[PDB]
Order: structure tokens, then C-alpha cells, then sequence
């Protein structure tokens, strides 16, 4: 029937060329409109529907076509247009269940999946329409901040930590090397999920986290791709949403830096044994608290006295807190057998530059020299212990479970020898 | 946290004979005294 | 019209809202007041001095039950009067406002110039001013409503109408609490503590009007890129500004900073 | 035994300063001042051992010569950097 009534108002269109005077064109125009359509808008309605259950992009373009060349014909397609695709986005992710609820990238995945597919019958279909690109804006939104997922975690701020989460997954220094076009694109793809969700304060504390951590651990992708990323953060929402991670990222290059003017100055001071590398943050920027109260041991005391006069000399008045539990480093071990290499946090090198003199300490004694909290000691000496480097009186027991007592000897075990060289004693 | 709720004439009056027996558990008179006392008493 | 009893577990003063669409301060009646305390919000009202007048009538011709704290107006002789409220039966002497068991019993008996006029002129002139836009507010609504339709028509999406819905949204908030903290700056006597005070509210203030300026004329057209950066920015702005007057003020009670 | 070849430390940088608000614009202080942010903000500090914004104080002491903590003289003992 859509076929045929384009033909016929093409024809008595033509008609009025061959026979009859120029000013009757309208006027049949509109008499033939009237009949042909504008005489049927149920049934055309109940096709449309029909037809979005379906996947003919092609008669629908012939329906806008009819249905727009009336008067507000295209009030309730709009509408309709809107409930289907909220309706299909909302079960395309209901697919995934719980598996999307820790798995980010099908997450996100699955949303632009649906997005693109309409978005490309509204662009063709539909000539690219206000209104109707208006609908797909509105469902999208809907089905973004609340679905079977937002559902199951019991929140609405899901949804932003999931995204925050796939976008860290994506910029990490992974084993492969990402390729500097393919990662602008996905980035770009990321800011569309983004610009859809309706809670954008969320996602800046979690993207702060993340971003925190990979700076600080060194463990990062590409600067330029960094840079990027906040920059149409920035765009999307403004100097003022932006401000803490612009200045998270400045002082870590002001921090590489200065220490290279350490390094110069260092010439003349002889640093004693160790290379040393320091990176100095700001204070209200970056989510970082105080510090665990350590006590500093005697082998780096020089370094850190040095560090700290030639700091307080280029400038006026500014106080460094030390913040030792993430801060690492590298030992020798010039007492076994094999001439190992360890690598651990500074925790770790408090606790076993303590047996330089002796080995037979118990937990009190571990506590009496380094200051350090009981909890922290406990989890501390129960990593070590995992590793074959200390072992308790026992030998076979599950040290991982059994917990010590500050009466509790601690032995080094002199005989530890591992497969390889550089071992990570880390977690 | 603020607790409150909203109510209808219907269930505050409803409530009136909610405390009488509330309060009628422990002191175990007619219902007609528990009122009169209460009302004296500003609820 | 509405009728609701707003059952509570305790009255503290804090903002309750009906289900009927009204939110109200609990403890006194009036609308929620946030940084001021209720006893002055009531002093203010009295001599609001530009929207009503029977006040000056009930100051003038009446008195208050001490029990029941109704508005009670004498037209008779004998100064023995008893409250003819629903139960509130005390009896009282008209004039000492105090029991009459002793009182007529055996022999107990009864019987602005010039500075203050200009401060009260400013501080009345800024509440009326802010109380005159936040009763149009539904014109403003509407009017930025309309006027996104129109710039969304002319080839621009739906989201940067968001944006700017958001924008007066905030822009309605911070003019209903600049509302209130101007009458807590009137009882104020001047020290330190209360320079920087109304130092700080004239910046958000004059930040408040550039927004609102903002969004009306240059919501012109094809400038998205910048206006909508302007506009975000200057919402944030004054949200943290205003957040920051209120946590001042309830600060300053804690500390017992504030003199009158 | 000797067991240190590298170190690699990380350390906050903060102003010198007791507590933190500014007292005048009631921010944080080492975030900007109220004028520098509604767009080099460094710290002064007083004889008093009271600390500020520099564009802060500079209009307090434009207008009157107290300290706004302590109703005292001001002048300027250690600038910030
Ligand atoms: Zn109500
Ligand atoms: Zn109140
Ligand atoms: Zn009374
Ligand atoms: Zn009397
Ligand atoms: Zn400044
Ligand atoms: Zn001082
Ligand atoms: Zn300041």
C-alpha cells in the first residue's frame, strides 16, 4: 500500500504538467495526501511497530517520507521510536547478567553496540531528524543509568564506576603495547558513554583513584595519551570539573624535573651508596593521608637529610611529609649463597636490614627497633614468612595462617635459595 | 537522619486507640479511663 | 488546603516535607530558613514592613495566653479573664499576664533614629529584591524551557539544553539561601568575624547576578562552545561559594563567634 | 647484608602552616584564592605567626590595618614560595 500511494501522488503530480492549469498543484497535492494517507494513521502506526521488531531500514524511510509529508504525523513515531529503543538497549544488556557486573569492557561494550546500530538506522532512515535523534538521546540515557546491572550492585553508581574502571583497564602499561591510533579512537568512544551519564562527580573521584595510582606506581601507557584523555574531560565539563587531575599531572612532571637538579647538585655531595629517586606531590590534589609512623632506619638517614636541606634551600617556606608505605626499592643480599637481588617496600627493607646484625628477634623486637604498627607487622611478616627468606621455629607448619605472638622468634633462613635471580617479594 | 511520617485524619485518630492500648497493657483499666487519664496527661 | 499531620519522633527544628509538595520548618512554620535561627526569622517577619500590616494591628491590640499562646483581644471590664480555648481553661490577670490564684486575691495588684533606619533600608531592600525573583521563578522556568526548544530547533542537540537547565536550577538555590543570610546579617553586631562575613556574601552576590545575566542574553545562538563553558563554570562556583557561607555560619554557632 | 642498591620515596608537599582556611575567603589553603579562582597565589605570613593568601590579606590591609584574628597591628614577617 506505502508503495503504491507513492505512485499514485507521483503520478497526479505529473498530471497536473500535461493537462491541467499550474494552479491546481497544491491543492490535488493536498486532496491526494488527505485520502491516500492522513485517512490511515492506525494502521500505519501498528506497521511502524511492526517494522522496528523487524530490521527493514528501507520501507521505513519510505514511511517518514509518506507520514512527514502531513501535518504532525510524526508525533507519535517519535514517541514510539523512543520506547522500542529503550526497551531493545535494555535487554541487549540483560543478556550479560552478572557476568558484565565485574567485567567492565563487555559492559561498555555491549552499551555502544546498541547505540551505534540505532544510531545508524536514525542517520539514513530518518535524514538525520531532530526529534527523532532527540529519542534516541532520551532512551539512551534512560537505559545507561538504570538496568539489570545498576539493579543487581543495588545503586545508580554503578554505571559510573564501571566506566571509570574500563577506561583504567584500557590505559595501563599492559603487556602488549596499545597502538597510538587505535587507543585515540576507543578513548573517543569512552567520552559518548560518558557524555551520557547523568552523575559526573562519581566518575571524577574514581578516575582520580586510578589515575593517582598509575602515576605514582610509574605504571602507565602513553603520556600523550593522558593528556588527551583529560583534555576532553575538560572540554565536556569545563576548567573547573578538571582542576585536580591538570594539577595531579603537572607536579609529577615538576617532580622528574627537580630530580634532575638533584642529580646536579648531587656532584658535589657524594651520595653515599644508593641512587635515589625521589617524585614530591602537592597536598590537597592527591588522595593520600599521612603516614603509618616509621622509624627511619640508619642506612638511608644520610640520603634522606641531604634530600631534605637541599629542598628547604629552593624554597622559602614548605614542608615534606615522607610517606613511606608506598615506597620501594632494591636490595643485594650480600649474605647468602647465590647472590640474590631483592625487591620489596620499604617495610620489607626495615625489617631485614634489622637482621644485618642478628636473626633471632621475635615480633616485640621487631616492634621495639622500627616503630611500626601490629597489624602492619603482622601482614608484613606473614608475606615474608610466605616467601622462603624467614622461617619460624617450625618449618612445615601453615605459616600463612598461624599467627605469632610478640613472644615469637623469628629465624632467617640461611639456606633459602630460589630458581632465578631479582625476585619480587611483593603483593 | 530525621524520621517522621504523614498522616490522615483517618489514622490519627486511629492512632489514639493505638496508644490507649499501648498504655492499657500495663495499666489494665477500661479503655474509657485510659483515655481521660491520657488526655490530662498531654499524651 | 492540604490535610496531613507530620507525625515525628522528635521537634528539632529541622525541614519536613508534607507528600502534599510543601517543606517547612517543623518547629516554627514558616518556609525552611537554613542558616538563621528561628526566634529571629520571627522578629523580621513582624516588621517586614512591606508585605503586610495587620501585624501592627495584632502588636497593638492584643496579648498572648501564657498557657495556650493564642492571639486574645479584650473587650471587656473585669481583667479576671479565663481562656475560652478548647482546653486551655486557665484563668489569668489581663494586664500582669501572670495566675490569678493571688493576683486580685487579698492585696496583690497589678497596678529607629537615624542609623538604624538606613541599615534596616539595605537589608529590606536586598530581601524584597531576592523575594520578587524567587516568586517569578516559574517564568523563568518556562522561559528557559521555551528558550530551549527554540535553540534546539535551529541545528543544536538535546544536551546543551541540559546544561542549562542545570545552571538555573542552582541559580534558584543560591538566591533562596542569600534570602536567609541576609536577615541573619542584619542582627549582627560589627566585629572581625562579621567583616568577612559580609564580605564574602557580596562577592556571591555579584557572582549570582553575572549568571543569571548570563543566561538570558547570551543565549543567543551559535556560540555554543564558549557560553556552555562559561555557564559551567560559573555554576560551580556558586554552589561551593554558598555551601561555604552555610558551613561559616553553623561554624560560627558552635564556636560562639556571633555577637548581637 | 648491605642490601641497598635503589630508593625510590614519595613525599607530600604542604604549606608550613598549623591549620588551614585563610580566614578570609574560608578556603583551603592550598588551593587558590577567591580572586585567582573565579578564572602564583602564594602564602604570606604574620608577625603573629597567622598565615594567608597574599591577595586576601592584601585587600584586608587595603581597607584596615588589623590582623583578622587578633585585633592587633599587622606588617609582614615571611613571604611564601
Ligand atoms: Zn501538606
Ligand atoms: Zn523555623
Ligand atoms: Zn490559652
Ligand atoms: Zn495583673
Ligand atoms: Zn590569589
Ligand atoms: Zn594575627
Ligand atoms: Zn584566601
Amino acid at each position: 500500500y506505502m508503495k503504491k500511494a507513492e505512485a499514485r501522488l507521483l503520478e497526479e503530480q505529473r498530471r497536473v504538467q500535461v493537462y491541467l492549469h499550474e494552479s491546481t498543484q497544491d491543492e490535488l497535492a493536498r486532496k491526494c495526501e488527505q485520502v491516500l494517507i492522513e485517512k490511515h494513521l492506525e494502521i500505519f502506526h501498528t506497521e511502524f511497530q511492526n517494522l522496528l521488531d523487524a530490521d527493514k531500514n528501507e520501507d521505513l524511510g519510505r514511511m517518514y517520507n509518506l507520514v512527514s509529508r502531513i501535518q504532525d504525523g510524526l508525533g507519535e513515531l517519535k514517541k514510539l521510536l523512543e520506547t522500542h529503543i529503550h526497551n531493545q538497549g535494555l535487554a541487549a544488556i540483560e543478556k550479560c547478567g552478572e557476568a558484565a557486573l565485574n567485567d567492565p569492557k563487555m559492559y561498555v561494550q555491549t552499551v555502544l553496540d546498541v547505540h551505534k546500530k540505532y544510531n545508524a538506522l536514525v542517520m539514513s532512515a530518518f535524514n538525520n531528524d531532530a526529534g527523532f535523534v532527540a529519542a534516541l538521546d532520551k532512551a539512551c540515557g534512560r537505559f545507561i543509568n538504570n538496568n539489570a546491572v545498576t539493579k543487581m550492585a543495588q545503586s545508580s553508581s554503578k554505571s559510573p564506576e564501571l566506566l571509570a574502571r574500563y577506561c583504567d583497564s584500557l590505559l595501563k602499561k599492559s603487556s602488549k603495547n596499545p597502538e597510538e591510533a587505535e587507543l585515540e579512537d576507543t578513548l573517543n568512544q569512552v567520552m559518548v558513554v560518558f557524555k551520557y551519564i547523568e552523575d559526573k562527580d562519581v566518575f571524577q573521584k574514581f578516575y582520580a583513584k586510578m589515575l593517582a595510582k598509575r602515576l605514582v606506581h610509574q605504571n602507565s601507557a602513553s603520556d600523550d595519551a593522558e593528556a588527551s584523555m583529560i583534555s576532553k574531560l575538560k572540554q565536556a565539563c569545563g576548567f573547573e570539573y578538571t582542576s585536580k587531575l591538570q594539577r595531579m599531572f603537572q607536579d609529577i612532571g615538576v617532580s622528574k624535573d627537580l630530580n634532575e637538579q638533584f642529580k646536579k647538585h648531587l656532584t658535589n655531595s657524594e651520595p653515599l651508596d644508593l641512587d635515589f629517586s625521589i617524585q614530591v606531590l602537592s597536598s590537597g590534589s592527591w588522595p593520600f593521608q599521612q603516614s603509618c609512623t616509621f622509624a627511619l632506619p640508619s642506612e638511608l638517614e644520610r640520603s634522606y637529610q641531604r634530600f631534605t636541606a637541599f629542598y628547604a634551600s629552593r624554597h622559602s617556606g614548605r614542608k615534606l611529609t615522607w610517606l613511606y608505605q608506598l615506597s620501594k626499592g632494591e636490595l643485594v643480599t650480600n649474605c647468602f649463597k647465590n647472590r640474590y637481588t631483592l625487591q620489596a617496600s620499604t617495610f620489607q627493607m626495615a625489617i631485614l636490614l634489622q637482621y644485618n646484625t642478628e636473626d633471632a628477634y621475635t615480633v616485640q623486637q621487631l616492634t621495639d627497633s622500627t616503630q611500626i604498627k601490629m597489624d602492619i607487622l603482622a601482614q608484613v611478616l606473614q608475606i615474608l614468612l610466605k616467601s622462603k627468606l624467614l622461617v619460624l621455629e617450625d618449618e612445615n607448619a601453615n605459616v600463612d595462617e598461624v599467627e605469632l605472638k610478640p613472644d615469637t622468634l623469628i629465624k632467617l633462613y640461611l639456606g633459602y635459595k630460589n630458581k632465578k635471580l631479582r625476585v619480587n617479594i611483593n603483593v | 537522619d530525621y524520621r517522621y511520617e504523614v498522616l490522615t485524619a483517618e489514622q490519627i485518630l486511629q492512632h489514639m486507640v493505638e496508644c490507649i492500648r499501648e498504655v492499657n497493657e500495663v495499666i489494665q483499666n477500661p479503655a474509657t479511663i485510659t483515655r481521660i487519664l491520657l488526655s490530662h496527661f498531654n499524651w | 488546603d492540604c490535610h496531613h499531620v507530620v507525625k515525628v519522633q522528635y521537634p528539632d527544628a529541622k525541614p519536613v516535607r508534607c507528600k502534599c509538595g510543601r517543606q517547612f520548618c517543623f518547629n516554627c512554620g514558616e518556609n525552611w530558613h537554613d542558616p538563621v535561627k528561628c526566634k529571629w526569622l520571627k522578629k523580621w517577619i513582624k516588621k517586614c514592613d512591606d508585605d503586610s500590616e495587620t501585624s501592627n494591628w495584632i502588636a497593638a491590640n492584643t496579648k498572648e495566653c501564657p498557657k495556650c499562646h493564642v492571639t486574645i483581644e479584650k473587650d471587656g471590664g473585669c481583667n479576671h479573664m479565663v481562656c475560652r480555648n478548647q482546653n486551655c481553661k486557665a484563668e489569668f490577670c489581663w494586664v500582669c499576664l501572670g495566675p490569678w490564684e493571688p493576683h486580685g486575691s487579698a492585696w496583690y495588684n497589678c497596678n529607629r533614629s537615624r542609623a538604624a533606619l538606613q541599615r534596616y533600608l539595605f537589608y529590606c531592600n536586598r530581601y524584597m529584591n531576592h523575594m520578587q525573583s524567587l516568586r517569578f521563578e516559574h517564568k523563568l522556568y518556562a522561559q528557559v524551557k521555551q528558550k530551549m526548544e527554540e535553540m534546539q530547533q535551529h541545528n543544536m542537540s538535546w544536551i546543551e539544553v541540559q546544561f542549562l537547565k542545570k545552571a538555573v536550577d542552582v541559580l534558584c538555590q543560591c538566591r533562596a539561601t542569600l534570602m536567609y543570610t541576609y536577615v541573619f546579617a542584619f542582627y549582627l553586631k560589627k566585629n572581625n568575624q562579621s567583616i568577612i562575613f559580609e564580605n564574602n556574601q557580596a562577592d556571591l552576590e555579584n557572582a549570582t547576578e553575572v549568571l543569571s545575566g548570563y543566561l538570558e542574553r547570551d543565549i543567543s545562538q551559535d556560540s555554543l562552545q564558549d557560553i556552555k563553558q562559561k555557564v559551567q563554570d560559573k555554576y560551580r562556583y556558586c554552589e561551593s561559594r554558598r555551601r561555604v557561607l552555610l558551613q561559616h555560619v553553623h561554624e560560627g554557632y558552635e564556636k560562639d563567634l556571633w555577637e548581637y | 647484608r648491605f642490601e641497598v642498591k635503589k630508593w625510590n620515596a614519595v613525599a607530600l608537599w604542604a604549606w608550613d602552616i598549623v591549620v588551614d582556611n585563610c580566614a578570609i575567603c574560608r578556603n583551603h589553603i592550598m588551593d587558590l584564592c577567591i580572586e585567582c579562582q573565579a578564572n602564583e597565589c602564594t602564602v604570606a605570613w604574620g608577625v603573629c605567626n597567622h598565615a594567608f593568601h597574599f591577595h586576601c590579606i592584601s585587600r584586608w590591609l587595603k581597607t584596615r590595618q588589623v590582623c583578622p584574628l587578633d585585633n592587633r597591628e599587622w606588617e609582614f614577617q615571611k613571604y611564601g614560595h
